[PDB]
C-alpha cells in the first residue's frame, strides 16, 4: 500500500518542475519542505505504484472538469474592463481576510485551549473576549476556563462592552497572532517528557532526583508526583481500571509485582477477582518466598507500559 | 554648571496646528471625535524630563535631517490602552494597568499606527513653515536606553499634551534636546510671519524708500592717546598734549566706522575730505 | 582708596565737528569729497574719554609735532548747560 | 525471464512518459482540474 | 604660516560706572554685570577678539564650548556695547 | 578729586594657556580647550586691561554676581608680573 502523501509527492514530480513551484507558491512552506526531502531522501513511486498514482490522478480529473482556468489575475482582468479594478480589489481583499479569519477561528478551535490561552494571555482583555465571541462557544469556554479568575471576570465584563464589532483591525490582529506560532515549537520546556524520563530513570536515582525537586520546589516536585501517579491508590485509577489490568497481564507477573507492593495495592488488587481467583492469588503470594527486588522492579515496569499503552489506547482515563 | 534661559512664540502655535491635525486624524482613525490639550512649553536639563517621565512608558526615536540628532516622542500605557481598546470598540469602563510588563507584539504593532500617524502629523505641521524631514529610528522602553543628550544635566525642551477622548483621558509628551533647535534658535523665538509674496519684499523695498530719509550724526576722531588718571589729575589747564600725526581721520556713527577722510581747511572751516566708504565685505 | 585707583591706564577721544547729514548724502558722497563740520576753523576742539565729557583744547605744532594744548576743565553748571541744548 | 522483465519495464517506461506528457498537455490546457486534485490530494495527505 | 605661541583672553561681562560703587563694596561683596546665566564668551589673542563660545568645566577644569568665529557684523556691535 | 564721577570699564577673564597657531589651526569651530587656572579658583578681576584684583562668581538673583575678594596689593601685584 501507498500512503496518501506519497501519491501526492509522486504526481509532485510527475507534474514538471514550473507546475510544481507554482504548487509551492500555492501551498504552504512545510508543504513545500516536506516535498524537497521526500524527493531528496528517495523516489516515492514504483512501475505498480506510478500506475496507481497516476491512474487515480486521471480519476481526479476526469471527475475535477474544470472546463476553467485560475484565472488568478485573469478573472479580475474581464471584470476590470466592465466595471472598473478599483471596485473589486478591496471587496476581495475583506472577503480574503474573511477566509482567513474564519480559517484562523477553526484552527485555533482545534489547536490545543491552554496553549490558545497562553498565547492570549499578554495580549488585550478585548483581543480575548471578541477572540472568545468569533470562536465556538465550546472553544471560547476553553480558553477562557484558564484565564485566572481576575482576567476571566474581566473578559466576560467586555464581553459585552464589545460593540464596535470591528473589522480589517481584527483580521489584522489574527495575523499578527497566526506570525507568532512558527516560533514558538516548545514540546521540550514541557514538564510531562522530563516526568516520564525519571519514571525511566533507576530506582533510587529518580528517588533522589525528586528530593532535590522538592527541595528545589514543593510544588514542582508534587505536580511531577501527580503526574507520576499509576496505580498506587485505588480512587485515582478506579476498581473497573484496576479490574481491566488484571485481566490483561500475567498471573505469575502481578503477583510478583504484588510481593513487593502494599497491603492496600493487594487489597485493590484483589477485590475485583472472584473469590477463586482472590483465594489463589492470595495462597500464591503466601508460598512464594523472597525474590531479589530487581526481577520484582522489572516486571513492574513492565506492567506500568502496559498501562500506559491502554492510557495511550484511551479506554478509560487514570488520575 | 549648566543654564540655559529663552522665550519662545512660533512653536506654541505650531503645537497647536499639529495638535488639531493629530485631533482629527485620530478622528477618522477610531471613528470617535478625541480632545487634545497641549500643555505648557517645558523647559528642563534631561535628568530632570527623565524623572518627571512615567516608568513604564514606550519611547521613540524620529530623526530630524539635516540637523544631527533625533528626536523623541512618548505615550502613555494609559493611553495605547484606550486607543487600542477604542480600535476594539472597548468601553474601557473595566481598565487594566500593567507596570514593568513590555509591550506585546500587538501593542507595539498599534504603537507603531500611533507613530506612524503622529509622524505624518507632525511632518505636515512643521513642513507648513520650515521643511525638516522627520524619520523614525527605533522604539525604546526605558528613558536611560535612550541616551539621547550627552549628559543628563543637558537642558531639553518638551512638549506636553493631555488627549481625552469621552471619559477615557490620558497625556503624551514630546521632547526635543535643545541642541536639536540650537541652529534654529532665533527662528523659534520670532513669531510665524504670513505673506511672503513678491508684493512681500518691494513692501521691504518700500520700508526702505522710507528709510533714505534718515537722519545720522557722525564722529571725528583725531587722537585716541592712553594715559593714567593720575595724570589726568594733575593735568591743568594750559597743558599740552603731544600726538602722532594723524595721516587720517576716521568717521563713525555711534561707533561704527564708515569711512576714512584728511582734514583741511576750507572756507574757515573744519572741513575733512572723504577717501572711501568703509565696505567690510 | 584714592591712592589704589591713581596708577590705572585710561582712554581719551578728541572730536572735531558734528553736521547733519544722512545716507542719501552719504551715498551721494564719492571719493575726494570735502565735508566741513560744524566746528569753526580755529576753534578749540572737545576733549572727552569714553564718550564722557572732559575738557577743550586746540593743537600746536610744538618742535614739528602735534599737540593738543588743553585751556578749561569744565565745570558741572557748564556741563550741565552744555547737556542741556 | 530476466530479459522480457527488463523489456516490459523499458515499454512500461515510454507509456508512463508519453502518458505524463498527457498530463502535461491537459494541465497546460486547463489549470482548474489542477488545483481541485490539488487540493485532494492535500486533503489524502492530512487524512 | 610660521607657528608661535601667543596669549589669548577670555572675558566675562563688561559694565559702565565708576570703581567708587564698588570701591565703597569692601571684599566679600557680590556684584553683577550684564553677563547672565546662559549665554556664550567670547575669546581674545592678545586682546584681539576671535570667536564666540560657552565654556564648561571637566575633570575640575575648565573648558570652552566654542561656537563659531566672530564676524564683522557683530563684533561691530559688541565693540559698541 | 574732581574727575570721581568717570565710568570705567572693567574686564574678567578665566584663565591663560600658551597656545601656538597649530594648535588653533586643528581646533575646529566646536572644539574644546583648557586653561591654566583650576576650576573654583576665584576669577581675576581687571578694568581696561589692567589689574586691580579677584573675585568668585555666585549665583544669587538670577545673575552672575561676582563676589570680590582680594585687593590690588602691589606686591602681589609684582609678584604676578613677575612671571
Amino acid at each position: 500500500n501507498l500512503s496518501g502523501t506519497d501519491k501526492s509527492v509522486i504526481l509532485l514530480m510527475t507534474i514538471g518542475e514550473d507546475r510544481a513551484a507554482e504548487v509551492f507558491k500555492h501551498l504552504s512552506t512545510r508543504e513545500v519542505q516536506a516535498l524537497s526531502t521526500a524527493m531528496a531522501n528517495v523516489r516515492q513511486i514504483s512501475n505498480k505504484q506510478l500506475t496507481d498514482v497516476l491512474s487515480e490522478f486521471e480519476q481526479e480529473a476526469e471527475q475535477f472538469a474544470a472546463l476553467n482556468i485560475n484565472a488568478n489575475e485573469y478573472l479580475r482582468s474581464v471584470l476590470v474592463k466592465a466595471l472598473g479594478e478599483e471596485r473589486a480589489s478591496s471587496l476581495l481583499e475583506d472577503i480574503l481576510e474573511t477566509r482567513d479569519t474564519t480559517s484562523g477561528i477553526e484552527t485555533l478551535n482545534f489547536m490545543e485551549p491552554q496553549s490558545a490561552a497562553d498565547l492570549i494571555r499578554d495580549e488585550h482583555p478585548q483581543i480575548i473576549a471578541t477572540i472568545l465571541v468569533h470562536l465556538k462557544r465550546s472553544q471560547a469556554a476553553d480558553i477562557l476556563a484558564l484565564f485566572d479568575e481576575r482576567l476571566r471576570h474581566d473578559v466576560m465584563l467586555r464581553i459585552a462592552t464589545f460593540g464596535g464589532v470591528q473589522l480589517a483591525e481584527l483580521t489584522e490582529v489574527l495575523n499578527g497572532l497566526l506570525d507568532g506560532q512558527n516560533l514558538k515549537r516548545s514540546k521540550m520546556g514541557g514538564v510531562r517528557t522530563a516526568a516520564e524520563i525519571i519514571n525511566l530513570m533507576k530506582t533510587q536515582q529518580e528517588e533522589a532526583v525528586i528530593t532535590a525537586v522538592r527541595e528545589f520546589d514543593g510544588e514542582l516536585a508534587q505536580k511531577i508526583i501527580d503526574e507520576m501517579f499509576l496505580f498506587e491508590n485505588l480512587v485515582d485509577v478506579d476498581d473497573r481500571s484496576i479490574q481491566r489490568l488484571l485481566q490483561e497481564v500475567d498471573s505469575e507477573s502481578l503477583l510478583i509485582a504484588l510481593k513487593g507492593a502494599e497491603p492496600p495495592l493487594r487489597e485493590k488488587f484483589l477485590r475485583n477477582m472472584s473469590q477463586r481467583a482472590a483465594d489463589i492469588l492470595r495462597d500464591d503470594l503466601a508460598n512464594r518466598g523472597p525474590v531479589r527486588l530487581s526481577q520484582v522492579e522489572n516486571e513492574q515496569k513492565a506492567i506500568l507500559l502496559i498501562v500506559r499503552r491502554l492510557a495511550e489506547t484511551g479506554e478509560m482515563v487514570i488520575g | 554648571r549648566r543654564v540655559v534661559r529663552e522665550r519662545l512664540q512660533a512653536l506654541e502655535i505650531i503645537n497647536e496646528r499639529f495638535a488639531r491635525q493629530f485631533r482629527m486624524g485620530l478622528f477618522n482613525l477610531l471613528r470617535r471625535s478625541p480632545d487634545i490639550t497641549v500643555g505648557a512649553i517645558r523647559i528642563q536639563p534631561y535628568h530632570e524630563f527623565a524623572r518627571n517621565l512615567p516608568v513604564p512608558t514606550n519611547l521613540n526615536l524620529i530623526h530630524l535631517k539635516p540637523l544631527r540628532g533625533t528626536g523623541l516622542v512618548v505615550f502613555s500605557p494609559s493611553l495605547v490602552f484606550i486607543a487600542v481598546d477604542n480600535l476594539f470598540g472597548g468601553d474601557g469602563r473595566f481598565p487594566t494597568k500593567v507596570e514593568g510588563r513590555e509591550f506585546t507584539h500587538t501593542e507595539q504593532r498599534v504603537i507603531n499606527r500611533m507613530l506612524k500617524l503622529a509622524l505624518e502629523g507632525y511632518s505636515d505641521a512643521w513642513k507648513a513653515i520650515n521643511p525638516l524631514e522627520v524619520e523614525y529610528v527605533r522604539s525604546e522602553m526605558q528613558v536611560k536606553f535612550t541616551n539621547i543628550t550627552t549628559s543628563p544635566n543637558d537642558i531639553v525642551v518638551n512638549t506636553p499634551f493631555h488627549v481625552e477622548i469621552g471619559n477615557l483621558t490620558g497625556e503624551f509628551n514630546i521632547c526635543l534636546p535643545f541642541s536639536m533647535i540650537e541652529p534654529l534658535r532665533e527662528l523659534l523665538v520670532n513669531p510665524p510671519l504670513e505673506n511672503s509674496r513678491h508684493e512681500d519684499q518691494n513692501w521691504r523695498d518700500n520700508l526702505v524708500r522710507q528709510v533714505q530719509h534718515s537722519e545720522l550724526e557722525l564722529v571725528a576722531n583725531f587722537a585716541d592717546i592712553p594715559l593714567r588718571l593720575s595724570q589726568i589729575l594733575k593735568l591743568k589747564p594750559g597743558d599740552v598734549l603731544p600726538i602722532e600725526k594723524p595721516d587720517r581721520i576716521i568717521a563713525h556713527v555711534d561707533g561704527v566706522p564708515v569711512l576714512t577722510s584728511q582734514y583741511g581747511t576750507v572756507n574757515g572751516q573744519y572741513a575733512l575730505r572723504v577717501e572711501h566708504l568703509i565696505n567690510p565685505i | 582708596d584714592i591712592d589704589l585707583i591713581m596708577d590705572i591706564p585710561v582712554k581719551l577721544t578728541v572730536e572735531l565737528g558734528r553736521t547733519r547729514m544722512t545716507i542719501k548724502e552719504l551715498l551721494r558722497l564719492t571719493q575726494g569729497s570735502v565735508v566741513a563740520l560744524d566746528g569753526l576753523a580755529g576753534e578749540p576742539l572737545d576733549i572727552l574719554i569714553n564718550g564722557y565729557l572732559i575738557a577743550q583744547g586746540e593743537v600746536v605744532v610744538v618742535a614739528d609735532k602735534y599737540g593738543v594744548r588743553i585751556t578749561d576743565i569744565i565745570t558741572p553748571s557748564e556741563r550741565m548747560r552744555r547737556l542741556s541744548r | 525471464k530476466d530479459e522480457q522483465l527488463q523489456q516490459r519495464r523499458a515499454n512500461q517506461r515510454l507509456g508512463a512518459e508519453v502518458m505524463s506528457q498527457r498530463i502535461r498537455e491537459m494541465s497546460d490546457n486547463d489549470p482548474r482540474v489542477v488545483a481541485l486534485v490539488i487540493r485532494q490530494w492535500m486533503s489524502n495527505d492530512h487524512e
